């Protein structure tokens, strides 16, 4: 089992990575949508924070 | 009247002003609205130059 535990772990833990690594870059523009509609002006500087 | 009678008058020359009452008036009206319209077209424009950016 423990074989098979985290090997499995390990794995489902890299699609972890590359989820969140994509989420990451996901919120990454998401910040950068943010900055130049905030640097525009087009929206607050909340959002960007 | 604008001029002396009988004179000799230059074209397109003001002879006889009118009461522009309702015309200068009137003339208000398309200049807020053009003030208006502009307005509009402001934002616009204004939103345009962001997109563009």
């Amino acid at each position: 089992q423990t074989v098979r535990s985290s090997f499995n772990n390990i794995n489902a833990s890299i699609s972890s990575i590359n989820a969140y690594k994509q989420a990451v870059v996901s919120a990454q523009s998401s910040l950068d949508a943010m900055e130049a509609g905030y640097s525009v002006g087009t929206r607050t500087i909340v959002d960007v924070l | 009247r604008n001029f002396k009678e009988g004179s000799d008058i230059e074209a397109g020359v003001s002879l006889y002003q009118i009461d522009p009452a309702t015309y200068q008036a009137t003339y208000d009206s398309a200049k807020g609205d053009l003030a208006k319209a502009q307005a509009a077209a402001n934002i616009a424009q204004l939103t345009v130059n962001r997109y563009q950016k």
